[PDB]
């Protein structure tokens, strides 16, 4: 949370511009500004209107000066009285300050870089793809050491200065596994998510693993984009390829954890709600033989998930056996290895994800398709507290199992997404 | 979820 009204201690880069006041205002959206040492940050642009044509200012930045005026640590209803009193057609000058994320994970590994210059690096990644042998370390050293954003900014920069889509590019120069690590870096969250989906739906058989852990890990903010991005890709819902290449209660499990349509987090504990959870969890499995599977998938899917941890607790005190072990002795199958992956990710998201990663490195070789996918999904998300998780529970750091694992420039990419030793 | 103001 780094905040200073001192425009000589800020250390991003500064942008002059001049904006007219249209009809429809200056068409952008500021936020912040409300808690004492908060920043101003654009929120979003009008592709329609002044902002956005004029071009030079971006999402993220932080207004420094309004038309002389430095704005810095003024209240969020201060400097929205500067912008609305300036009349229609008059001009107004910003100078702002890019280098401030708006949004991002506070538990993320890999940062947003501050001197960021998508140009020059778009020109460095040419430069080694082009060196005699290939530069596979320059390239390693740069794509993850920058956001997911500044990352579509350079195969933008790269196409702008090639004509060739940088992922073609680094496709022929780079090779083996440090190829899916790049290749799945340069893709948004939805782009990798949707893509892992299809891969994992091609022929007959499926990658039941995989497809479990993208839908079961995923929020409902997560699985709009990937739904939406998922048919823009590959022309047909991801719904429908999920009922084709899946069958039985679990495809119903799929079906209704794709839908992304959890309840958010309830305002007010449901404590009258969570005993009755708990209660039809236990009259639906472990209470009679047999298994009322839909009430499990109904509650399972429908509560939020702080709720959910709340049930889970709480159903000990009515079954001899946890949650977990419930799902292993009232069910089998792929309908077992999803409810299994399904409430790990409710009690603890991250425990969840560095059991996966022990699971992929603790035997002879590697399970290199799950080690990448988790080390590229959750940079950005969750990946400190994965390590956090992951030390603790095996003593020794996640930096330390890729490091004995994996060897290479491939090594050193992943260690670079994990961010450093435990 | 903060606060927004169009301008
Ligand atoms: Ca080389
Ligand atoms: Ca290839
Ligand atoms: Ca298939
Ligand atoms: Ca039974
Ligand atoms: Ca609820
Ligand atoms: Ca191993």
């Amino acid at each position: 949370p780094f905040f200073t009204r001192n425009p000589s201690e800020l250390k991003g880069k500064f942008i002059h511009t001049k904006l007219r006041k249209s009809s429809r205002g200056f068409g952008f959206t500021v936020v912040g500004g409300d808690e004492p040492d908060e920043f101003l940050q654009i929120k979003s642009l009008v592709l329609d209107g002044p902002a956005a044509l004029d071009g030079k200012m971006e999402t993220g930045d932080v207004i420094v000066s309004v038309n002389d005026t430095c704005v810095l640590g003024h209240t969020h209803a201060q400097v929205v009285k500067i912008f609305q009193s300036i009349p229609i057609g008059a001009s107004v000058d910003l100078e702002l300050c890019r280098g401030y994320p708006l949004g991002s994970s506070a538990y993320g590994s890999v940062k947003a870089y501050t001197n960021f210059d998508a140009e020059r690096d778009a020109l460095n990644i040419e430069t080694a793809i082009k060196t005699k042998g290939v530069d596979e370390v320059t390239i390693v050293n740069i794509l993850t050491n920058r956001s997911n954003e500044q990352r579509q900014d350079i195969a933008f920069a790269y196409q702008r200065r090639t004509k060739k889509e940088l992922a073609s590019a680094l496709k022929s120069a780079l090779s083996g596994h440090l190829e899916t690590v790049i290749l799945g870096l340069l893709k948004t969250p939805a782009q990798y998510d949707a893509s892992e989906l299809k891969a994992s739906m091609k022929g007959l058989g499926t990658d039941e693993d995989s497809l479990i852990e993208i839908i079961c890990s995923r929020t409902n903010q997560e699985l709009q984009e990937i739904n939406r991005v998922y048919k823009e890709m590959y022309k047909t819902d991801l719904e429908k390829d999920i009922i084709s290449d899946t069958s039985g209660d679990f495809r119903k499990l799929m079906v209704a954890l794709a839908k992304g349509r959890r309840a958010e987090d309830g305002s007010v504990i449901d404590y009258e709600l969570i005993d009755q959870d708990a209660r039809d969890l236990y009259d639906a499995g472990v209470k009679r033989k047999g298994t009322d599977v839909p009430k499990w998938i109904s509650i399972m899917t429908e509560r939020s998930v702080p709720h959910l941890q709340k049930v889970f607790d709480r159903y000990k005190s009515y079954s001899p056996y946890d949650m977990l072990e419930s799902i292993r002795k009232e069910v089998k199958g792929d309908l077992e290895n999803a409810f299994l992956n399904l409430v790990q990710c409710i009690q603890n998201k991250p425990l969840y994800f560095a059991d996966r990663l022990y699971d992929s490195m603790k035997g002879k070789g590697t399970r290199d398709k799950v080690l990448i996918r988790i080390m590229v999904s959750r940079s950005e998300v969750d990946m400190l507290k994965i390590r956090s998780e992951f030390k603790r529970k095996y003593g020794k750091s996640l930096y330390y199992y890729i490091q004995q694992d994996t060897k290479g420039d491939y090594q050193k990419a992943l260690l670079y997404l994990c961010g450093g030793d435990d | 979820t903060r606060r927004e103001t169009q301008l």
